[PDB]
């Protein structure tokens, strides 16, 4: 190893980049759409509209 | 979305024919809570002095009562409809026999109306009866209503979406299912069975074999009005929360006798009460509302089964006020 | 603005770090 | 007055019904139930009395004679009358028409029950070219396995018993459905290689495992005539000497649980 | 008595199977159906706690169990679990008109035309929609067809009062209501 | 377990062969490729395709066809594409709506619908031919196309015919997923229930009928694919121990059998059948009978329960009854 | 490699730059959709439209 | 052993730390979620929302 | 505000010790 302290880096003689890339691409797609999609279905917390909240309003 | 058990079952029909309503116990509690919230009766008045006619001026309708027990009226009546507004919603301050604000005329006529149901309709309502609360449950707008276009979403309470608006021209595919329980049936069935007495719901024919000079072709019925009442049928299904099996035995859905429940008839009847409402008490009222009230082609709004049903078999599940305000019906 | 309200960074933060020195 | 009446209860809806039934019996007795009697019939007797005819309705029975003009030359006409003279090692357990019988010798090499096979003709299988269709990877050189899946050659044959049988030498692949159907291993011990129905076999990452026969018997599995091609009763052969196993391999595979 | 008939039919086959040195596909086939009954008839019932649930015996009978029970949801047709196992009714019966008609056509060819081969069956199909799923595959696949009828349709079934209780419709309402484009 | 009948294990690639037909060994179509996965459950090759005048022709009244109902589906959004991509399933293109009896009908109303109808139709033809002409192509027997053949007329019957021996296009079966659905029930309701029409009857009979018998069928090939028993042909004309056994389970069992010839044609026969049986129901129906249930309970078939519920005199038929 | 500083680069001998490529074009084309038209389904923030948001009023 | 202790480690040599890691991966995931959305679908413990707890009032 | 409530403490930190102690 070139100047290194763990040993953490042989991980990706066990695991595969590649795999791990793709993955990690998609998880958190999906994670990041259910965030914004779920947070733009509330009443608090949707930008994107007119405050239907009526927040304490009536 | 994949509503846990147990259900409540009952038995409709003959054993093993799976005929019965269905439910889901949570979601009934959440009606049975709501439906409870339906002001208490008031405290009764003894009878004492003149008839009201001789006290005031400008009553119409409830002449008979007496001083104290027509105020008892007044009171109850605002707490069904405008308890919000008080009083003051109808009435100037201080010439109470003032016509003035438009809901005033409005009222008059409601009274009339809920008066006849009460008398004229006893073989739907029974010794249950309607009061005000029953369709506007405390506001002056009652929360499910009827335009000639279908509109949504069906409680009035909640605030429409940008596709639910009925000016947003391609969401009528959706304002249309959502009324008939999300099937893809594409008759609006308010207009064409409920809003008038104009056509026949039956389409099934009576007899084992075609009838020879009305069986074919310009001499036959349309198969739009099968689709056309299975939509009538879709709708007053949802309008109190059941099912089919309810009223009929699938076996023929033409046939009474054995093969038909008595609620079925109730429901018969139910149909000519809403048509009679319509085409009598509320249609005719916008030449008297204001233009904020009124439907795109200049209507005023109607009545149809969920307007007092909300989605049970039961409007308010059978609560009633009716020993309490004989004033509201029957009359003699 | 947070105010007692680092729930978030904390949440956020701490791995941040760790992650930052344990794999070096 | 009404469309489709016959008279004041008779309606043609109601004569058509019964001549759909007539229809589909007609077609299932005197039609499909006769081109089902091709093979295997007339019926034989080896008990009952002075008898050249079934369920009775039935020596008709049997439709006349198709003549299947096959695809390299040669007919064949069925129904046919192709006599069984193997002569079986099987005694009775009674004289009795429909009890079950117990093989004499060892049922395996004798042939019988499960481990019976039919009497094919003594040809090899072709390809609409004329070329042999069951061959080796030896052979069919153009042929190979797909690219991702375990080559077997190689590996370790596991018997019954937990006992290495031998080691795979080949595959054999059908040329007109690209399609495995034999195992060629080299059985240990002796100087011969047996061939395996791939369907008798679990092929692992490591080993080949033969739940079907035990170890000590795959020196009696049926020799080939040639060493390249396989004709078509010596397919049938092969096959049921493994399959009889399934019955007669321990003594225990007789028996019922408990 | 039913229920008992059933499951001594399938192990005789087991037996016979056995006798035969062949495989066991045949019983377990045969399983499927009796799986459906014992769900229409017993567990289904189990879970609503009644056998009043079950279906009647009666030709015509049986029928207006089927008829009603499937008007208590509102339109039947709706419910996903029935959507695939149609699908799957559907498919079968065409597929079994071509492995019927293809094994025929290559048999029996018409005139004295030579009999077939395999390559023939394989040239018929990947010509007419370009694909041919082979000789094997297609038994195999039979199988699977069939089997999914009840396979999947047990999951509508069962689902229909113990796990929903509205109309099959409105429970497409998931997607339809999804708020982003509603 | 037994892997090799559920999926494959190991693989084969290697030089497909093709058979000449008769013409046409010019018109065939496309580079082949593989699936691997494809591979597991079947051959893994997928080209090339015979194309060919026929084909040419179906496709093309196929996709005008096609054209024509999407196209109305999207005006029916009033083509704002989002809401179309939602609201799909519950479009559709339908059948006239008014009685016009048998008239051209209006474009507005059922006209387009119609275009469609017919050029469905032309497209199932064209194709007909193809599979018809392909058999006899390749020197086979046109068994093939006979089954599509009563397949097709029963969308035939359903289509137009029926329509018109009652004579009113209203009766049309509409396209789309959902609304072609609607119909089935709407269809039932008015012809006073399916349950009760013999020929649905007899329809159903024979299509469960093919479920019993490809799960049966299915099965018993894989129960003796260790003697090379899917080698059906071959079967037929030298008839090995795969095929005998397959007899003597069935003959042991429920006491009589096949050959592995026959069994085809009961299952051929069977698949034909659903469909005719169909079509004669279709047919019957609106035209003899107007009302299935009564005409059971005509002929004393139709089952009579007792009230659970007091029973309930239609309120039509009171003394005083409004309308 | 040309004065790099990093080997960042080797990513593309790792991943295969037509699959990168081509999957990027996809996504963000389907992302950019989803934006688009979902925007346009509200009252605010929908330019193509009158606004018949009718923001507060009435 | 490098100054160990136990032979825990020897886990590994069993085990397989790709099924192990890939495995707790998804594990972790799912309850993640449940515990999330569960906790974001009552009245107490809703966060991106108004207090529709109406904790006492009314 | 943890007050009285050290149950998730609890059983959040103990195996995390033993976890940390036992497999070295
Ligand atoms: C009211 C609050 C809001 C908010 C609060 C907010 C927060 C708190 C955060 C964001 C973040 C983000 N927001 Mg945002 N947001 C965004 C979009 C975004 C993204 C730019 C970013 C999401 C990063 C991510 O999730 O990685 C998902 C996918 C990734 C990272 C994949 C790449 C890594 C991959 C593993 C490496 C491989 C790359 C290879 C080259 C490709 C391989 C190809 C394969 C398939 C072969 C849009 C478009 C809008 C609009 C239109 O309104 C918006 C509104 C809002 N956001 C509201 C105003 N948002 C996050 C951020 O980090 O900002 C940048 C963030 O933390
Ligand atoms: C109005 C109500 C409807 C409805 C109500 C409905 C219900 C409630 C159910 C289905 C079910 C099914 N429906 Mg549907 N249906 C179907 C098709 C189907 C089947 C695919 C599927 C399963 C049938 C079944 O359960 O077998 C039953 C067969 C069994 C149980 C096996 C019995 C065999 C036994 C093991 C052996 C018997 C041996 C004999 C006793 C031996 C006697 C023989 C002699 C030789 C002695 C079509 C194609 C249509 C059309 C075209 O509209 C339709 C319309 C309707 N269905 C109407 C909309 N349907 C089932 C399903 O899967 O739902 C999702 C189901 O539960
Ligand atoms: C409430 C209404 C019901 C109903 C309504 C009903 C009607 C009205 C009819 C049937 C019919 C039938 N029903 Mg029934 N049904 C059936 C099953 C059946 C089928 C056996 C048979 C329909 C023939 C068929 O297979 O269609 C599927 C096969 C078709 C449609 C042929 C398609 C072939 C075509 C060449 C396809 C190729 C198309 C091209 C690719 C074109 C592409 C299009 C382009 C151009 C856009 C079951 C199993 C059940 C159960 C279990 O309850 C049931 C209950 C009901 N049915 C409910 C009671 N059913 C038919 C019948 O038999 O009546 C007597 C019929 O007319
Ligand atoms: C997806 C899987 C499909 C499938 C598969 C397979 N199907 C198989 C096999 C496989 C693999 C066999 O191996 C086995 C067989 O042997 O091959 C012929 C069999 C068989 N499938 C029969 C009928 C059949 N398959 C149906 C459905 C599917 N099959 C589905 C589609 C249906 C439908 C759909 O209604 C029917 C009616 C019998 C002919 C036969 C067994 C005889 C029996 O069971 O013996 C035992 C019982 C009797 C002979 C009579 C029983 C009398 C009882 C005691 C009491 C009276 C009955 C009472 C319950 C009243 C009900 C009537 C009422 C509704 C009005
Ligand atoms: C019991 C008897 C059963 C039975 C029997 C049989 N069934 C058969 C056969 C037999 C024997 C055949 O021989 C034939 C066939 O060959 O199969 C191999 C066939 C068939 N049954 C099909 C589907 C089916 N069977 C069903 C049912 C039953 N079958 C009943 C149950 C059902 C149901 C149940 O819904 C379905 C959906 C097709 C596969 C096939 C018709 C192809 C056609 O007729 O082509 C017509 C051609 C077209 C529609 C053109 C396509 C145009 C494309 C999509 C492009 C349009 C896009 C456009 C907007 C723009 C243009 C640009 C463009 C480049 C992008
Ligand atoms: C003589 C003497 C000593 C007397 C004294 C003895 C005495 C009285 C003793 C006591 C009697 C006792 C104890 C018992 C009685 C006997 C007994 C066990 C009886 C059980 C009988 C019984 C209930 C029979 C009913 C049969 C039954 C359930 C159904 C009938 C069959 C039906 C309706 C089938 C559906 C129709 C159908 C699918 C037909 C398909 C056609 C065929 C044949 C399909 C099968 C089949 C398939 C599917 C193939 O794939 C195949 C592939 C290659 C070759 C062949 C075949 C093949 O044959
Ligand atoms: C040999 O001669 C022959 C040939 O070769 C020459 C032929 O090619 C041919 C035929 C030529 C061909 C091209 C054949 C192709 C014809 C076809 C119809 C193939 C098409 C098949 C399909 C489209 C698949 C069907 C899919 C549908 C109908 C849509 C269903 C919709 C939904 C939502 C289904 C959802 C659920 C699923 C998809 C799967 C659910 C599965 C389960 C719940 C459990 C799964 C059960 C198992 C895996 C079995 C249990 C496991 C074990 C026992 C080990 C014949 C006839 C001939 O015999
Ligand atoms: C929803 C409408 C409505 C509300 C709310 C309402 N009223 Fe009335 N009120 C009427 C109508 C309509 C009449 C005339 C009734 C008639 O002619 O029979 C009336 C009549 C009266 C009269 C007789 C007028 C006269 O000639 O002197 C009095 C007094 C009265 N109301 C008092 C009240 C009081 C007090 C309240 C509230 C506490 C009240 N009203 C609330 C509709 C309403
Ligand atoms: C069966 C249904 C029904 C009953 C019962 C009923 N109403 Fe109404 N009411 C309506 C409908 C529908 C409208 C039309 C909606 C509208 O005008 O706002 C309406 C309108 C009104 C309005 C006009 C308010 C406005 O702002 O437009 C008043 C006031 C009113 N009702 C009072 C009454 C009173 C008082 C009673 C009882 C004596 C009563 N209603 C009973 C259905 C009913
Ligand atoms: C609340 C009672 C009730 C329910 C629930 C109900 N119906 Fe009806 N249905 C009726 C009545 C009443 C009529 C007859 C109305 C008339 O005479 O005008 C009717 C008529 C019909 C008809 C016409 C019969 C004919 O004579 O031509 C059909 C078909 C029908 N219903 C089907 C359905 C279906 C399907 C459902 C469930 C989706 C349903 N009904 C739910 C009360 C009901
Ligand atoms: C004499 C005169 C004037 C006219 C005669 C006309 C004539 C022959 C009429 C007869 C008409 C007939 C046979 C009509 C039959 C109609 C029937 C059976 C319709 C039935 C079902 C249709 C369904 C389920 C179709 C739904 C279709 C869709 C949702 C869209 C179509 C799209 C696809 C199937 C996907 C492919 C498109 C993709 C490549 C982008
Ligand atoms: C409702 C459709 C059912 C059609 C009937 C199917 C025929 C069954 C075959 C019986 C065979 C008779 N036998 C024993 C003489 O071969
Ligand atoms: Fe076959």
């Amino acid at each position: 190893a070139t100047e290194y302290r763990t040993a953490s880096w042989k991980l990706w003689l066990i695991l595969d980049p590649r795999r791990v890339l793709t993955a990690l691409f998609v998880y958190l797609t999906v994670i990041a759409l259910l965030i914004h999609f779920g947070l733009l279905s509330t009443d608090r917390l949707n930008w994107w509209e007119f405050q239907r909240g009526l927040p304490k309003a009536a | 979305c994949f509503e846990p058990p147990p259900a409540t079952t009952t038995q409709t029909g003959f054993r093993g024919l799976s005929m019965g309503e269905v439910l889901h116990p949570a979601t009934v509690k959440a009606k049975k809570e709501r439906d409870a919230q339906y002001p208490p009766a008031l405290a009764a008045v003894k009878a004492e002095g003149p008839p009201v006619s001789q006290v005031y001026k400008n009553v119409k309708v409830l002449g008979n009562l007496t001083e104290a027990e027509f105020l008892r009226t007044m009171t109850a009546i605002t707490e069904w409809v405008s308890p919000q507004e008080g009083c003051t919603y109808c009435h100037d301050e201080n010439n109470l026999a003032s016509e003035a604000k438009y809901p005033y005329v409005v009222a008059r006529r409601m009274l009339e109306m809920t008066r006849a149901i009460n008398t004229n309709w006893t073989q739907h309502v029974a010794q249950t009866g309607v009061t005000c609360y029953t369709c506007h449950r405390g506001t002056p707008l009652p929360p499910y209503v009827r335009y000639l276009e279908p509109t949504l979403p069906l409680n009035n309470r909640e605030t429409p979406t940008h596709v639910e608006r009925v000016e947003t021209r391609s969401g009528y595919v959706v304002r249309l299912a959502k009324y008939t329980a999300y099937s893809a049936l594409n008759y609006d069935p308010f207009t064409m069975f409920l809003a008038n007495d104009k056509r026949q719901v039956r389409v099934v024919p009576q007899t084992a074999l075609p009838l020879v000079g009305v069986s074919r072709g310009k001499e036959r019925r349309p198969l739009s009005d099968a689709y056309a009442t299975f939509a009538l049928m879709m709708s007053i299904s949802d309008s109190l929360g059941t099912n089919c099996t309810f009223c009929h035995n699938a076996q023929t859905f033409e046939s009474w006798g054995k093969k038909s429940t008595p609620q079925r008839a109730i429901a018969w009847w139910g149909i000519r009460m809403v048509r009679d409402l319509n085409m009598n008490y509320l249609a005719p009222l916008n030449a008297s509302l204001p233009a904020s009230r009124l439907g795109r082609q200049g209507e005023a709004p109607q009545a149809d089964c969920r307007t007092c049903h909300q989605g049970v078999t039961k409007p308010l599940f059978g609560a009633s006020r009716l020993k309490d305000y004989p004033e509201l019906g029957p009359i003699k | 603005s947070d105010w007692n309200l680092w729930v978030p960074l904390g949440i956020l933060g701490i791995p941040t770090i760790w992650i930052a020195l344990t794999y070096r | 007055m009404y469309h489709g009446a016959l008279a004041q209860h008779l309606d043609i809806a109601q004569l058509v019904w019964y001549a759909q039934w007539l229809v589909i019996w007609t077609v299932v007795l005197l039609y499909l139930r006769r081109e089902d009697r091709r093979e295997g019939y007339p019926l034989v007797e080896p008990l009952g009395l002075v008898k050249l005819a079934p369920e009775d309705g039935q020596v008709y029975e049997l439709p006349y004679p198709k003549t299947f003009v096959l695809p390299h030359g040669g007919t064949v006409t069925v129904p046919r009358r192709r006599p069984e003279t193997r002569e079986l090692k099987l005694a009775q357990t009674d004289g009795f028409e429909g009890a079950p019988l117990q093989p004499t010798g060892n049922p395996l090499v004798d042939a019988v029950g499960p481990a019976s096979y039919a009497e094919r003709a003594e040809v090899v299988d072709a390809t609409v070219d004329g070329k042999a269709k069951i061959v080796p990877l030896r052979v069919a050189t153009d042929f190979s396995i797909a690219e991702g899946d375990v080559d077997p050659r190689g590996l370790p044959v596991v018997a019954a018993d937990g006992v290495e049988a031998g080691t795979v030498t080949d595959l054999w692949v059908d040329r007109s459905e690209h399609y495995f159907r034999y195992l060629e291993l080299s059985v240990a011990g002796s100087a011969r290689t047996a061939l395996i129905p791939l369907g008798f076999c679990d092929v692992k990452k490591d080993k080949i495992v033969v739940t079907s026969i035990l170890s000590e018997q795959f020196a009696n599995v049926p020799r080939l005539q040639s060493r390249d091609q396989i004709t078509l009763r010596e397919e049938d052969k092969v096959s049921a000497y493994y399959a009889g196993g399934l019955l007669y391999a321990t003594p225990e595979r007789a028996e019922s649980l408990l | 008595c039913a229920l008992g008939a059933f499951i001594s039919w399938m192990l005789r086959e087991v037996e016979i199977s056995r006798k035969l040195g062949i495989g066991w596909h045949v019983p377990l086939a045969f399983c499927v159906p009796i799986f459906m009954f014992c769900v229409l008839q017993v567990f289904r019932p189990l879970l609503l706690g009644s056998w009043g649930h079950a279906f009647p015996y009666g030709i015509l009978s049986h029928l207006d169990w089927v008829n009603n029970f499937g008007y208590q949801y509102l339109n039947w047709h709706y419910n996903p679990g029935h959507m695939s196992s149609v699908s799957f009714l559907f498919v079968n019966a065409m597929a079994l008109g071509l492995h019927g008609g293809l094994i025929l056509s290559v048999a029996n060819p018409g005139d004295g035309d030579k009999v077939k081969t395999a390559e023939h069956e394989n040239q018929y199909f990947r010509d007419v929609v370009g694909y041919s799923i082979g000789a094997l595959s297609i038994h195999r696949l039979g199988l699977f067809l069939a089997s999914n009828i009840f396979l999947t349709g047990a999951f509508g079934t069962i689902a229909s009062g113990p796990f929903w209780t509205r109309g099959w419709p409105e429970w497409w309402g998931w997607w339809l209501d999804i708020p982003f484009w509603s | 377990a037994d892997y090799q009948t559920i999926y494959t294990q190991i693989q084969a690639r290697g030089p497909h062969i093709t058979v000449s037909g008769e013409w046409g060994d010019n018109d065939r179509v496309g580079k082949p490729f593989y699936s691997y996965w494809l591979g597991k459950i079947g051959d893994a090759q997928i080209g090339p395709i015979y194309l060919g005048a026929s084909g040419i022709a179906a496709f093309a009244f196929g996709s005008t066809a096609i054209l024509i109902i999407l196209f109305n589906m999207a005006a029916e959004v009033h083509f704002d594409p989002l809401q179309f991509f939602r609201q799909f399933f519950w479009l559709g293109l339908y059948p006239p709506k008014a009685q016009y009896g048998m008239g051209i009908p209006p474009l507005h109303d059922g006209g387009w619908w119609l275009m469609a109808g017919l050029f469905m139709t032309l497209s199932l033809g064209s194709w007909w031919i193809r599979v018809y002409s392909r058999a006899r192509a390749l020197g086979l027997g046109t068994h093939i196309a006979w089954n599509f053949a009563a397949a097709i007329f029963f969308v035939l019957c359903i289509g137009c015919i029926h329509p018109t021996l009652v004579g009113s296009w209203s009766e049309g079966v509409p396209f789309g997923i959902w609304p072609h659905i609607d119909w089935l029930t709407a269809f039932s309701i008015r012809y006073g229930n399916f349950y009760y029409c013999p020929w649905h009857g007899f329809s159903i009979g024979f299509a469960y009928g093919c479920g019993l018998l490809f799960a049966a069928h299915g099965a018993t090939i894989l129960a003796v694919a260790r003697f090379g028993g899917d080698r059906e042909i071959e079967q037929i004309t030298d008839r090995g121990t795969a095929v005998e056994r397959a007899a003597l389970f069935w003959r042991w069992t429920i006491g009589f059998n096949a050959t592995i010839e026959s069994v085809h044609r009961w299952g051929w026969f069977f698949s034909l059948m659903v469909m005719v049986s169909a079509s004669v129901g279709i047919l019957l129906t609106g035209t003899f009978v107007d009302n299935w249930y009564l005409w059971c309970v005509k002929h004393g078939a139709a089952p009579d329960y007792p009230a659970y519920l007091p029973a309930t005199p239609d309120p039509a038929s009171l003394p005083g009854a409004p309308k």
